[PDB]
C-alpha cells in the first residue's frame, strides 16, 4: 500500500498527463469549428432578400 | 463609587463576543473548511487568518482588563478532547464550562497560569487527529494576547511562550515537514512568531542563535518550496542585517537565488525595501529609483502613510544625488509631511546649492537627520552640493566664464572649473565636448532627444519589454480565469 | 613615455589628438529587422500558444 | 508584518511629542493659505517662491530702474 501509492500513483500522473495535449487538439479545433460554422451561417446571410413590416 | 461602580459590568461584556465569535469562526470555519480535504483546499484560510491578524492590530483590548476581568486568560479552545469519537457530551461542556462563569463570579488572576499550557498539549490538544492545525490554530493566536505588552518583566514570559513554541512545534515539529495547509502557514506563523520575539531579541541579545538556526529550518524546506515563507524568513534576516552586517559576499548577490514567487501582496513591497535600503548605499542611480519608487507605491490595502514615509524619505534621500528632485507632490498625509517638516529646508537647499550657507544650515538644526547615524549619505550630499549645482549648469549653457559662472559656482580659478567639470565629464551622464581653441572651453550641449534620431532602435527595446509586460498581463488575465472556472 | 607605449596613440605638432571618438556608421537596420521577425514570431507564441 | 509599523510609529509619536500643534498651527499658517489649493502647484510656487524669498522675490518693480542701468 504505502510504498505500492507511489508507483500506483505514478500510473495517475501519466493518465492526467495525457489529456494535457488533448485538451490542446480539442481546444485548437472547436474553435476552428466556430467559425466554420460560423462563417457558414454568415453565408447563409446573403443581400438579395424581400422587405416585410413588423 | 457610583460611577465606574454602575458602568464597570458594561462596557466589558462587548469584545467578548466578537472574540469568541470570532475564534469560532475561524476555528470551527478552518477545520470545518479544510477538515475533510485539507491537501485539496489550501491558502483559503491565508487571507483570511493574516486579515484577522491586521485586523487586530489595531485592538485597544486591554486597557481596564488587569483588575476582575481575567477570567479570559485560563480559559481555552476545550473542543473535543480526551476522547475522539462521542463528542456530543462534549458539545454539551461547551456551553456547560462557559456557563460556569456566568452564574455568580469567578476566581481569576493574570500572572500565575502561564507555564502549565502544556497540559492539554502533552496528551491531546484537541482531537489527538487534526493535533497539528489545532495545535498551532489553538496556541498561536493566544501568545500575542498574554505576550502582549512586552515590557514590565514578560520578557521572561516571553520566554517561556518561545519555549513551549519551539518544544511543541518548532523545535523541529512533530512531524518535521507537515506537507499541508498548516505547513503553509507554520511557514508565516513561526515567522510571525520570530518577528514577535524579535523585539525581545533586539531588546537585550542580538544576532546569535534562532537567527543562525533560521538558515536550517530556511533550508529544511527541502527546495521544492514556492518559498513564499522562505522568504518571509529571509525578511528577517535582511532586516537582522540592516543595522550591522556590511559584508557583501554572502546576502548581497549571494542570498540572490533564483527569486521564487514571492507575492504576499506585501512581501514585495517590504522585501524591496530591505534589499534597496542595502542597495542604497553604493548610491544606485538607475534601479533602486524606479524600483524603490515603485515599493513606495505598493501595499495600497492597510496605509499608504504610515510606513511609506521611511521608503519615501530614503527614496527622496537618495534621489537628491542625481539633481533632480521631486518633493512630496501627489500624496497628501500629515505624516510624510512632518516627516519632511525638517528635511524641507535642505531640501529646497539641494538646487541652489550654496557652499558655505547650506554646510552650516545641515549641522544647524541637524538633530533627527543627522542623529540618524553616521552622516553618511549627507556628507557625500556635502561635497555633492557642487557636483548637482554643475549639473544644473550642465542643463544651462555651453561656455564656462571665467568669472561669471566661475563666480556663481563659488569657484574661481582657470584649473578647477575646468577640472571639475572635466570630472563631471568622466561621468558620461552628459554631453560636451572639450575644445581649446583660446582657452575658453566649449560643449555641444546637445540634449536632443530620439525624435527623428535612431527612434526605430531606440523605442525598438521599450516595444520589447513593454509588449511582455503587456502580454504578461495577458497571461495575468488568463491564469486567474483558470483558477475562477477551477472549481466548477 | 610610457603612455605612447600604453595608449598607442599619434603625437602631433605640440598636440594630443583624439581619434575613434563617434565615428560610427550606423547600423543596416537588417540584423534588427530580422531579430524584430523573431519578435514577431514570439509575438504569435505569446499570444496564441495556449490559444 | 505591519507589525514593524508600530516602531516606526512610536518615532511618530516621539516625533509628535517633540512639539505639540506648534507646527500643526504654525505650519497651518501657512496651509490656510495652501489647504484646498492643489498642492503640485504649491510646489512650483514653494520652488519660486523659496528661490526668491532669500532675494528678488518680487524685482519687477526693480526692473524699471534696470532699463537706464542695463
Amino acid at each position: 500500500d504505502l510504498y505500492s501509492r507511489y508507483k500506483k500513483l505514478q500510473q495517475e500522473l501519466e493518465f492526467l498527463e495525457v489529456q494535457e495535449e488533448y485538451i490542446k487538439d480539442e481546444q485548437k479545433n472547436l474553435k476552428k469549428e466556430f467559425l466554420h460554422a460560423q462563417e457558414e451561417v454568415k453565408r447563409i446571410q446573403s443581400i438579395p432578400l424581400v422587405i416585410g413590416q413588423f | 463609587p457610583p460611577g465606574g461602580g454602575e458602568q464597570e459590568p458594561p462596557p466589558p461584556p462587548a469584545p467578548q463576543d466578537v472574540e469568541m465569535k470570532e475564534e469560532a469562526a475561524t476555528g470551527g470555519g478552518s477545520t470545518g473548511e479544510a477538515d475533510g480535504k485539507t491537501a485539496a483546499a489550501a491558502a483559503e484560510h491565508s487571507q483570511r487568518e493574516l486579515d484577522t491578524v491586521t485586523l487586530e492590530d489595531i485592538k485597544e483590548h486591554v486597557k481596564q482588563l488587569e483588575k476582575a476581568v481575567s477570567g479570559k486568560e485560563p480559559r481555552f479552545v476545550l473542543r473535543a478532547l480526551r476522547m475522539l469519537p462521542s463528542t456530543s457530551r462534549r458539545l454539551n461542556h461547551y456551553v456547560l464550562y462557559k456557563a460556569v462563569q456566568g452564574f455568580f463570579t469567578s476566581n481569576n488572576a493574570t500572572r500565575d497560569f502561564l507555564l502549565p499550557f502544556l497540559e492539554e498539549p502533552m496528551d491531546t490538544e484537541a482531537d489527538l487527529q487534526f493535533r497539528p492545525r489545532t495545535g498551532k490554530a489553538a496556541s498561536t493566536p493566544l501568545l500575542p494576547e498574554v505576550e502582549a505588552y512586552l515590557q514590565l518583566l514578560v520578557v521572561i514570559f516571553m520566554m517561556n511562550s518561545k519555549r513551549y513554541k519551539e518544544a511543541q512545534k518548532i523545535s523541529d515539529d512533530l512531524m518535521q515537514k507537515i506537507s499541508t495547509q498548516n505547513r503553509r502557514a507554520l511557514d508565516l506563523v513561526a515567522a510571525k512568531c520570530y518577528y514577535y520575539h524579535a523585539r525581545v531579541y533586539e531588546f537585550l541579545d542580538k544576532l546569535d542563535v534562532v537567527r543562525s538556526f533560521l538558515h536550517a529550518r530556511l533550508r529544511t524546506a527541502t527546495l521544492r518550496h514556492d518559498a513564499d515563507g522562505q522568504a518571509t524568513l529571509l525578511n528577517l534576516l535582511l532586516r537582522n542585517y540592516l543595522h550591522y552586517s556590511l559584508y557583501d559576499q554572502a546576502e548581497k548577490l549571494v542570498s540572490k537565488s533564483v527569486f521564487p514567487e514571492q507575492a504576499n501582496n506585501n512581501e514585495w513591497a517590504r522585501y524591496l525595501y530591505y534589499t534597496g535600503r542595502i542597495k542604497a548605499i553604493q548610491l544606485e542611480y538607475s534601479e533602486a529609483r524606479r524600483t524603490m519608487t515603485n515599493a513606495l507605491r505598493k501595499a495600497p490595502q492597510h496605509t499608504a502613510v504610515g510606513f511609506k514615509q521611511t521608503v519615501h524619505k530614503l527614496l527622496i534621500v537618495v534621489e537628491l544625488l542625481l539633481g533632480e528632485i521631486p518633493d512630496r507632490l501627489q500624496f497628501r498625509q500629515p505624516s510624510l509631511k512632518r516627516s519632511l517638516m525638517p528635511y524641507f529646508l535642505l531640501t529646497q537647499a539641494v538646487r541652489t546649492g550654496n557652499l558655505a550657507k547650506f554646510n552650516q544650515v545641515l549641522d544647524q538644526f541637524g538633530e533627527k537627520f543627522q542623529a540618524d547615524g553616521t552622516y553618511t549619505l549627507i556628507i557625500r550630499l556635502r561635497h555633492n552640493v557642487i557636483k548637482t549645482g554643475v549639473r544644473m549648469i550642465s542643463l544651462s549653457y555651453s561656455r564656462i566664464s571665467l568669472a561669471d559662472i566661475a563666480q556663481k559656482l563659488q569657484l574661481d580659478s582657470p584649473e578647477d572649473a575646468e577640472f571639475i567639470v572635466a570630472k563631471a565629464i568622466r561621468d558620461g551622464v552628459i554631453e560636451a565636448s572639450i575644445n581649446h581653441e583660446k582657452g575658453y572651453v566649449q560643449s555641444k550641449e546637445m540634449i536632443d532627444i530620439y525624435s527623428t534620431r535612431e527612434p526605430q532602435l531606440a523605442f525598438h527595446q521599450r516595444i520589447s519589454f513593454c509588449l511582455d509586460i503587456h502580454n504578461m498581463s495577458v497571461k495575468a488575465m488568463r491564469f486567474p480565469p483558470k483558477s475562477y472556472n477551477k472549481d466548477l | 613615455t610610457d603612455y605612447a607605449k600604453k595608449r598607442g596613440w599619434v603625437l602631433g605638432p605640440n598636440n594630443y589628438y583624439s581619434f575613434a571618438s563617434q565615428q560610427q556608421k550606423p547600423e543596416d537596420t537588417t540584423i534588427p529587422s530580422t531579430e524584430l521577425a523573431k519578435q514577431v514570431i514570439e509575438y504569435a507564441r505569446q499570444l496564441e500558444m495556449i490559444v | 508584518m505591519s507589525e514593524k509599523k508600530q516602531p516606526v510609529d512610536l518615532g511618530l509619536l516621539e516625533e509628535d511629542d517633540e512639539f505639540e500643534e506648534f507646527p500643526a498651527e504654525d505650519w497651518a499658517g501657512l496651509d490656510e493659505d495652501e489647504d484646498a489649493h492643489v498642492w503640485e502647484d504649491n510646489w512650483d510656487d514653494d520652488n519660486v517662491e523659496d528661490d526668491f524669498s532669500n532675494q528678488l522675490r518680487a524685482e519687477l518693480e526693480k526692473h524699471g530702474y534696470k532699463m537706464e542701468t542695463s
